């Protein structure tokens, strides 16, 4: 048996049961055997008729197509990476401020 | 010399550049749990940066 996986509709798939779609939350997702982690929200990046997912410049998946209801979604990271903590000495006090 | 001249000239100098910060885990692993748990048996190459 010789199979391939590429950006096209799936023909033969494994025996895994689907479940409900959860939006605007940090979840693990498995779309057509493509796994990932992040937040799923609606978007407008109209695809080609056959296209299943779209990446970005960093070669990371950016948008995906729902297989059952042919609706585009997009994936954003769970992590906010611009937080800074103003603190006096932990010896003096245990109070902080957040930027 | 018998006369003179007043001349105004310009000089330009850099003083500073941009300040940046890098998140090690987000750049390497990117919100993965299989990664960032393998990137814990590596050393302290993220505090030293
Ligand atoms: C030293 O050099 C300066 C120039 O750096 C000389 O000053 C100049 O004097 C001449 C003659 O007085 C001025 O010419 C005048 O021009 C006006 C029109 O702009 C005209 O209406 C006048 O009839 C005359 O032709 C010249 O403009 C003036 N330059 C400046 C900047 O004031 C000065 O005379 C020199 N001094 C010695 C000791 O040679
Ligand atoms: C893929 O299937 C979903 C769900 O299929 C429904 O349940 C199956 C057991 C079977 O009875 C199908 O014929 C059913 O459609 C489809 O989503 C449904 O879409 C219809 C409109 O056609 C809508 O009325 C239902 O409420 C939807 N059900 C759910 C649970 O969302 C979906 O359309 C199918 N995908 C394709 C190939 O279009
Ligand atoms: C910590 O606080 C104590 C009690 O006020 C003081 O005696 C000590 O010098 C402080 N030490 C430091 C490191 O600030």
């Amino acid at each position: 048996l010789s199979f391939e996986l590429l950006n096209a509709p799936a023909t033969v798939c494994g025996p895994k049961k689907s479940t409900n779609l959860v939006k605007n939350k940090c979840v693990n997702f498995n779309f057509n055997g493509l796994t990932g982690t992040g937040v799923l929200t609606e978007s407008n990046k109209k695809f080609l008729p056959f296209q299943q997912f779209g990446r970005d410049i960093a070669d990371t998946t950016d948008a995906v197509r729902d297989p059952q209801t042919l609706e585009i979604l997009d994936i954003t990271p769970c992590s906010f990476g611009g937080v800074s903590v103003i603190t006096p000495g932990t010896n003096t006090s245990n109070q902080v401020a957040v930027l | 010399p018998t006369n003179f001249t007043i001349s105004v000239t310009t000089e330009i100098l850099p003083v500073s550049m941009t300040k940046t910060s890098v998140d090690c885990t987000m750049y390497i692993c990117g919100d993965s749990t299989e990664c960032s748990n393998l990137l814990l048996q590596y050393g302290s190459f993220c505090t030293q940066l």
